[PDB]
RNA sequence: CGAUGUCGGCUCGUCGCAUCCUGGGGCUGAAGAAGGUCCCAAGGGUUGGGCUGUUCGCCCAUUAAAGCGGCACGCGAGCUGGGUUCAGAACGUCGUGAGACAGUUCGGUCUCUAUCCGCCACGGGCGCAGGAGGCUUGAGGGGGGCUCUUCCUAGUACGAGAGGACCGGAAGGGACGCACCUCUGGUUUCCCAGCUGUCCCUCCAGGGGCAUAAGCUGGGUAGCCAUGUGCGGAAGGGAUAACCGCUGAAAGCAUCUAAGCGGGAAGCCCGCCCCAAGAUGAGGCCUCCCACGGCAGCCGGUAAGGACCCGGGAAGACCACCCGGUGGAUGGGCCGGGGGUGUAAGCGCCGCGAGGCGUUGAGCCGACCGGUCCCAAUCGUCCGAGGUCU
RNA sequence: GAAUGCCGGCAUGAGUAACGAUAAAGAGGGUGAGAAUCCCUCUCGCCGUAAGCCCAAGGGUUCCUACGCAAUGGUCGUCAG
RNA sequence: CGUGAGGGAAAGGUGAAAAGAACCCCGGGAGGGGAGUGAAAUAGAGCCUGAAACCGUGGGCUUACAAGCAGUCACGGCCCC
């Protein structure tokens, strides 16, 4: 090869507009069906330790 | 192209993972429930599930078949003696894997628990 | 749906049962129906079976011989019906599934490596006492 | 399944006993050839005050093949080598005799005086 | 490394 | 001009007149009528067949209405063929006899990105004498200032397969009413389970 | 000349036509067959080798043919580096010499990261006056487009003989293209077995690690595959090229033309296969929702629906796509079948022993075809119309 | 306003290449505001004419212990030359 | 930096006076928010003034059928005085 190079300096508006991708998407989070905390579905909640309705984890 | 392959391969090579089956299958073993990562917790079901399953025939050929993963003696008859009648007159699904909430700091790697079935 | 059972309803219309049972080690005569010039005759082929790979209805097996002087295989369906009839010439002791190694070995070499296989040979010869 | 350098053991009595493969005699660019079709050889080895001598360029009909052949009925057939018979221009053997087993599909791509010497017919 | 030799 | 849903089971072969027949099995009627093309209507000619029931506990009601205005069980599968217009209200394998020919529209397998190797027959690099990191390479992709550019439809490595193949002229086989089961001989696109769509040929 | 890398080859094409072959023609010093010559024609095709760095060329074996040229002598941020083109060395030659030679000879560093245009693929956004879930039309593109042999007609027409057709019909090939895994043939990093050395468990027996990122060896399912299998080039319709006409003046004859009308190419248009309504010219049909509450707008709450999350998938870099989420067979287990390996361990018997035999086609057993709620897809959350104007 | 000018500052390339041998990791317990990365234990792997041990050069407190983690450590850090 | 001869930097400023921010609050700390000092604290020690490139938050106008050395001339729309 021969060391590819920018050929011009990119200006602010193309560099941001290559970022228009890149905002992130907030956490999806259910609330805790004992507790009602906050947490992501799925997950043994990390606050009552419960999950499919019974205790499961020490908090 | 992986059209119809079944197996992980965890960025190991074919006896780092098999000697990792064995590992995380005898910490299982010993204490019941451990946390790995989910992709890690989910493949150690079915090589623990076939150990209980052979534990439950609780024949001589059985034990040593595996002694081969297991190596421990004492760790083959708590799973013979202890672990195995509690799952009799369970057809399989010895194991559950279960998903945690927080990721592990240093990597963010999504963790779970996996322990023996009631 | 079940697929795997609709390709063996398929197949059953030309499934047989008719031929006898074999081994790669035993040495078989194959009556095979040859279409030559305007006629069809039964030509046999008989030989090592050297192989046997399967997949039910669509199992095939591989037979050897030594010809005037040069090896020939030949490959046949085992549900084919250009088959007549299959004859056991000889019961041999195999270690191993496939046989290609009696390629590469002499006359006397494949006899010492394939003895007979007394006891399939006593379990045929304990039928054939029907009555 | 012959090609341009393959060796073929000579299954006849015209004295050559290797030939060499310089030409798969099957249109413009064939790849390869098998039994019934005809090559142009080199002759590489031959015995002594035979009809053929080391360095003729002659014409073969392949008679038998290492890669096995397939046929309509769903059997296949193999040899141990690749083997041929030196022909005239008009498909007819330069030799008297015929040595070892032939294939049947050469009977009809037209050589039936090499089927009818030849000693088995498979 | 040797230089482009238009020569 | 007849056509069917239908779907990929499997190949294996059969037996006719002393000759092996590779054939792959097609699972393709029935077919309810579920909507007919018409000029007056939609500017062309075409039957909405269905296939494959589905639990009504997965269709929603945009879908149950239309169902509805046919009178049909709920399919899993829309598919229209082209000017035909059968006279009954279901299609069945029946239409067609052994010995008629069929092309089969399926889905291909899907290769992925693909190498240029792969995806169109290329040639590659040599794999010594030299070759420095390009075995699989493509080569050259133009010339020089004149055109200064590439054509489009350039072969180049992309994604290959999972795309719309008609495999075209097979012969019917045989026809098992009784399971509502096809034999094509050959091969036919897509794996197994695939949908496909088996038409009376268009090769004269 | 503050650098436009310079031969040949390889790879990858694409174009021109002064056409090498295939298709259509006129003339022939064209009997036939085969030629010669010119016209039309660029759709496709145009082989493998020996020699040389070679381009070219000669030769061998074939072929329907082995076309000639352009694209920076196309293509070194694509590869090569034989030649050419530094420094070493040598020969012939020239020079007193140092040195010199499109003269020869042997050797001689070719730079991981692509910003923009372009190209191949894939998403996100908004638009397409109400909003949705499906099914579609095809403007416009792209792909493809080759050809030979034998047989019948018929040993006929023609020809003294040798030889040998048109037209029409039939079968079989080569290369190329798409798809495929039933068969044939591969691979199959742990699916099974055998083997050595060593260390270990537990002494025997039985096993485990390591010898490669499989220690080695013999096999090998699904998948992915070609050497294997199916299928394609068309048919047909239309308009033409050269070319051949019909009728027919000007010009009492003649003239394919000036009015008019026929025939006529592998080429052109359509037909086949694929993409395709960002076709902003944003299309069509079927079905569903509906006029919510507050000062073409606004903000909230919903509708039909959608998304998120999760179980996954011959779908896949990611995303997308497709399936499923307890009203469930989606993955994992388990069970049955298939399939591979080829007769486990243990025990009994024979042998001093290595081993042998029986139990036994045994045991083990990835993915394939299925069954089964034993395990996990818990529980939920967030969006989402009220339809401008004549 | 230019001197491939000089000194300094700050951009672009870009959240890109890379994070330095493919000997390799897994779990449980502990500490701490914080742990894949520190400590302990079991399992696994690697060297073993060394990747073990002892001298000489050279280096010059890096040695041991307590307290620490801004920076140095190619990540992290409660650990550390 | 260099074996050495030798080469050879950068780096000034709180306030009139430390009155250099007790105490409380969040935080492991860093850092900040109050309180307090001062004529002044965007003089708070990373301290006079504090330009420019460069980065960011908020607001007005504008932009997803469009061809551009980026301006200029004209007209219209919207926002502001
Ligand atoms: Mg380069
Ligand atoms: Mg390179
Ligand atoms: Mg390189
Ligand atoms: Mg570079
Ligand atoms: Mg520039
Ligand atoms: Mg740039
Ligand atoms: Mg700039
Ligand atoms: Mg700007
Ligand atoms: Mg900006
Ligand atoms: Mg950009
Ligand atoms: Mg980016
Ligand atoms: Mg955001
Ligand atoms: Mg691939
Ligand atoms: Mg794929
Ligand atoms: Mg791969
Ligand atoms: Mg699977
Ligand atoms: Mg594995
Ligand atoms: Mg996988
Ligand atoms: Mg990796
Ligand atoms: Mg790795
Ligand atoms: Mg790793
Ligand atoms: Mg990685
Ligand atoms: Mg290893
Ligand atoms: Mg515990
Ligand atoms: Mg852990
Ligand atoms: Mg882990
Ligand atoms: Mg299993
Ligand atoms: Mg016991
Ligand atoms: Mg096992
Ligand atoms: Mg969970
Ligand atoms: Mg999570
Ligand atoms: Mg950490
Ligand atoms: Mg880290
Ligand atoms: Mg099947
Ligand atoms: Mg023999
Ligand atoms: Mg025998
Ligand atoms: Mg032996
Ligand atoms: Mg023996
Ligand atoms: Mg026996
Ligand atoms: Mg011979
Ligand atoms: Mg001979
Ligand atoms: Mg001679
Ligand atoms: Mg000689
Ligand atoms: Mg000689
Ligand atoms: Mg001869
Ligand atoms: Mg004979
Ligand atoms: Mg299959
Ligand atoms: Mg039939
Ligand atoms: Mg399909
Ligand atoms: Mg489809
Ligand atoms: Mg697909
Ligand atoms: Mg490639
Ligand atoms: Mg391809
Ligand atoms: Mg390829
Ligand atoms: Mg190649
Ligand atoms: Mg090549
Ligand atoms: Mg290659
Ligand atoms: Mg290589
Ligand atoms: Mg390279
Ligand atoms: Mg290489
Ligand atoms: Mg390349
Ligand atoms: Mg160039
Ligand atoms: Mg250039
Ligand atoms: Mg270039
Ligand atoms: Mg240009
Ligand atoms: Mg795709
Ligand atoms: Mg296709
Ligand atoms: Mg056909
Ligand atoms: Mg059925
Ligand atoms: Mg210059
Ligand atoms: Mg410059
Ligand atoms: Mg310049
Ligand atoms: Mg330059
Ligand atoms: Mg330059
Ligand atoms: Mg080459
Ligand atoms: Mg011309
Ligand atoms: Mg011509
Ligand atoms: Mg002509
Ligand atoms: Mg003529
Ligand atoms: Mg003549
Ligand atoms: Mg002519
Ligand atoms: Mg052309
Ligand atoms: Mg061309
Ligand atoms: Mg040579
Ligand atoms: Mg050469
Ligand atoms: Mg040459
Ligand atoms: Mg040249
Ligand atoms: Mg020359
Ligand atoms: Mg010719
Ligand atoms: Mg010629
Ligand atoms: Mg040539
Ligand atoms: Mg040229
Ligand atoms: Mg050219
Ligand atoms: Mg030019
Ligand atoms: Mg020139
Ligand atoms: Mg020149
Ligand atoms: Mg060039
Ligand atoms: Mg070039
Ligand atoms: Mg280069
Ligand atoms: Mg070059
Ligand atoms: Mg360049
Ligand atoms: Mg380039
Ligand atoms: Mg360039
Ligand atoms: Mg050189
Ligand atoms: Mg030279
Ligand atoms: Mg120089
Ligand atoms: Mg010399
Ligand atoms: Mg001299
Ligand atoms: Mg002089
Ligand atoms: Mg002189
Ligand atoms: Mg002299
Ligand atoms: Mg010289
Ligand atoms: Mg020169
Ligand atoms: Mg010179
Ligand atoms: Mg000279
Ligand atoms: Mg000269
Ligand atoms: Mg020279
Ligand atoms: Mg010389
Ligand atoms: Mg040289
Ligand atoms: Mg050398
Ligand atoms: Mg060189
Ligand atoms: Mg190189
Ligand atoms: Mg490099
Ligand atoms: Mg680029
Ligand atoms: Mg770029
Ligand atoms: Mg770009
Ligand atoms: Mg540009
Ligand atoms: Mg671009
Ligand atoms: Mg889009
Ligand atoms: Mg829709
Ligand atoms: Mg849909
Ligand atoms: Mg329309
Ligand atoms: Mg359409
Ligand atoms: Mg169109
Ligand atoms: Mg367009
Ligand atoms: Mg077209
Ligand atoms: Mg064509
Ligand atoms: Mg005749
Ligand atoms: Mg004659
Ligand atoms: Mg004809
Ligand atoms: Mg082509
Ligand atoms: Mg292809
Ligand atoms: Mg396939
Ligand atoms: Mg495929
Ligand atoms: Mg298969
Ligand atoms: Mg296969
Ligand atoms: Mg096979
Ligand atoms: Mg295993
Ligand atoms: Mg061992
Ligand atoms: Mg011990
Ligand atoms: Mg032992
Ligand atoms: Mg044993
Ligand atoms: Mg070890
Ligand atoms: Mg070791
Ligand atoms: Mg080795
Ligand atoms: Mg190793
Ligand atoms: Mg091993
Ligand atoms: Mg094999
Ligand atoms: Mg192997
Ligand atoms: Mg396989
Ligand atoms: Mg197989
Ligand atoms: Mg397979
Ligand atoms: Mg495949
Ligand atoms: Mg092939
Ligand atoms: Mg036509
Ligand atoms: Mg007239
Ligand atoms: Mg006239
Ligand atoms: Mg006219
Ligand atoms: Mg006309
Ligand atoms: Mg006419
Ligand atoms: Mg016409
Ligand atoms: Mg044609
Ligand atoms: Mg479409
Ligand atoms: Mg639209
Ligand atoms: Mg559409
Ligand atoms: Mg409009
Ligand atoms: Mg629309
Ligand atoms: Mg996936
Ligand atoms: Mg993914
Ligand atoms: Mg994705
Ligand atoms: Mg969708
Ligand atoms: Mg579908
Ligand atoms: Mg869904
Ligand atoms: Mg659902
Ligand atoms: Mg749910
Ligand atoms: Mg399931
Ligand atoms: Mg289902
Ligand atoms: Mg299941
Ligand atoms: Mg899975
Ligand atoms: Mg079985
Ligand atoms: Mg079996
Ligand atoms: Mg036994
Ligand atoms: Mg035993
Ligand atoms: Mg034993
Ligand atoms: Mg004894
Ligand atoms: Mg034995
Ligand atoms: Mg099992
Ligand atoms: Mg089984
Ligand atoms: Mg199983
Ligand atoms: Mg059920
Ligand atoms: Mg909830
Ligand atoms: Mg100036
Ligand atoms: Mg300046
Ligand atoms: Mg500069
Ligand atoms: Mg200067
Ligand atoms: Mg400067
Ligand atoms: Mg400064
Ligand atoms: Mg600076
Ligand atoms: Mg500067
Ligand atoms: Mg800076
Ligand atoms: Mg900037
Ligand atoms: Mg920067
Ligand atoms: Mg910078
Ligand atoms: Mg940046
Ligand atoms: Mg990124
Ligand atoms: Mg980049
Ligand atoms: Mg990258
Ligand atoms: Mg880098
Ligand atoms: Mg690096
Ligand atoms: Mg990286
Ligand atoms: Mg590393
Ligand atoms: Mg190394
Ligand atoms: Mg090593
Ligand atoms: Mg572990
Ligand atoms: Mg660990
Ligand atoms: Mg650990
Ligand atoms: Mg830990
Ligand atoms: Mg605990
Ligand atoms: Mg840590
Ligand atoms: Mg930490
Ligand atoms: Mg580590
Ligand atoms: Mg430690
Ligand atoms: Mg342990
Ligand atoms: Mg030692
Ligand atoms: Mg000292
Ligand atoms: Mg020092
Ligand atoms: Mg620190
Ligand atoms: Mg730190
Ligand atoms: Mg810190
Ligand atoms: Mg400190
Ligand atoms: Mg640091
Ligand atoms: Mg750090
Ligand atoms: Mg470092
Ligand atoms: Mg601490
Ligand atoms: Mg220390
Ligand atoms: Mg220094
Ligand atoms: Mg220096
Ligand atoms: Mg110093
Ligand atoms: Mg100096
Ligand atoms: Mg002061
Ligand atoms: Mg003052
Ligand atoms: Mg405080
Ligand atoms: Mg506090
Ligand atoms: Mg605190
Ligand atoms: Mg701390
Ligand atoms: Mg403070
Ligand atoms: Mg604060
Ligand atoms: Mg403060
Ligand atoms: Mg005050
Ligand atoms: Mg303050
Ligand atoms: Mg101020
Ligand atoms: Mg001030
Ligand atoms: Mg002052
Ligand atoms: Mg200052
Ligand atoms: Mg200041
Ligand atoms: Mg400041
Ligand atoms: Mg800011
Ligand atoms: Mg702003
Ligand atoms: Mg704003
Ligand atoms: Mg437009
Ligand atoms: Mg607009
Ligand atoms: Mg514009
Ligand atoms: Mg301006
Ligand atoms: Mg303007
Ligand atoms: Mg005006
Ligand atoms: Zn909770």
């Amino acid at each position: 090869a021969k060391h590819p190079v920018p050929k011009k300096k990119t200006s602010k508006a193309r560099r941001d507009a290559r970022r228009s991708h890149h905002a992130l998407t907030p956490p999806t989070l259910v609330p805790c069906p004992e507790c009602k905390a906050m947490k992501p579905p799925h997950t043994v909640c990390p606050e009552c330790g419960y999950y499919a309705g019974r205790k499961v984890l020490e908090v | 192209m992986r059209h119809l392959k079944s197996g992980r391969k965890l960025n190991r090579h074919s006896s780092h993972r098999l000697a990792l089956y064995r590992n995380q299958a005898k910490s299982l073993l010993t204490h019941g429930r451990i946390t790995t990562t989910v992709p890690k917790a989910k493949e150690l079901r079915g090589f623990v599930d076939h150990l209980i399953h052979l534990a439950k025939r609780g024949d001589l050929h059985a034990r040593r078949l595996v002694l081969r993963d297991l190596q421990d003696v004492k760790l083959v008859r708590k799973l013979f003696d202890e672990i195995a009648p509690r799952y009799r007159d369970r057809q399989g699904g010895y194991t559950r894997v279960l998903k945690l909430a927080e990721r592990r700091r240093g990597d963010g790697a999504p963790l779970a628990l996996v322990e023996l079935v009631e | 749906m079940n697929r795997g059972a609709l390709i063996k309803l398929v197949e059953s219309r030309y499934v047989r049962t008719d031929l006898p049972e074999f081994r790669p080690g035993d040495t078989v005569r194959v009556s095979y129906k040859v279409k030559e010039g305007n006629r069809t005759r039964i030509q046999d082929f008989e030989g090592i079976v050297i192989r046997i790979r399967r997949n039910g209805f669509n199992t095939t097996f591989t037979v050897r011989k030594v010809s005037y002087g040069v090896g020939v295989e030949r490959i046949f369906p085992l549900h084919s019906p250009l088959i007549q009839k299959i004859d056991i010439v000889q019961r041999g002791r195999a270690r191993r599934a496939k046989l290609y190694f009696i390629r590469n070995l002499s006359d006397r070499e494949i006899r010492r490596k394939l003895r007979a296989d007394r006891k399939r040979i006593d379990q045929d010869r304990a039928a054939e006492r029907a009555a | 399944m012959i090609q341009p350098q393959t060796y073929l053991e000579v299954a006849d009595n015209t004295g050559a006993r290797k030939i060499m493969c310089i030409r798969v005699l099957k249109g413009s660019n064939a790849k390869y050839a098998t039994v019934g079709d005809v090559i142009v050889a080199s002759v590489k080895e031959a015995i002594p005050r035979g009809a053929v001598k080391e360095g003729d360029v002659v014409k073969a009909v392949v008679v038998r093949t290492k890669k096995e052949i397939k046929r309509p009925d769903g059997s296949a057939i193999r040899f141990d080598d690749n083997a041929a018979v030196i022909i005239n221009n008009q498909l007819e053997p330069r030799g008297t005799r015929v040595f070892g087993p032939v294939a049947r599909e050469l009977r009809e791509k037209g050589f039936m005086k090499i089927v009818s010497l030849a000693p088995e017919v498979l | 490394m040797t230089h482009s030799m238009r020569c | 001009m007849k056509g069917i849903l239908g779907v990929k089971v499997g190949m294996t072969r059969i037996f006719r007149d002393d000759r092996a027949v590779p054939v792959t099995v097609i699972l393709a009627g029935p077919c309810p009528v579920v909507q007919r093309r018409t000029p007056e209507k939609d500017g062309y000619t075409a039957v909405q067949l269905g296939f494959l029931p589905q639990n009504p506990k997965r269709v929603n009601r945009p879908l149950k209405g239309h169902f509805a205005k046919a009178g049909v069980e709920p399919v899993r599968i829309l598919r229209e063929i082209r000017d035909f217009n059968p006279e009954g209200d279901t299609v069945t394998v029946e239409i067609f006899k052994p010995g008629e020919r069929v092309d089969v529209t399926g889905t291909s397998k899907g290769r992925g990105f693909a190498g240029v190797m792969k995806r169109w027959n290329f040639a590659g690099g040599p794999d010594s004498h030299g070759a420095h990191k390009i075995h699989r390479h493509p080569g050259s992709i133009g010339n020089r200032k004149t055109p200064g550019r590439v054509y489009k439809g350039k072969k180049m490595a992309g994604h290959y397969g999972a795309e719309r193949v008609t495999v075209m002229n097979l012969e019917v086989v045989d026809v098992i009413p009784e399971e509502n089961l096809l034999l094509v001989k050959g091969a036919v696109p897509g794996p197994n389970g695939g949908l496909v769509i088996v038409r009376e040929t268009k090769k004269a």
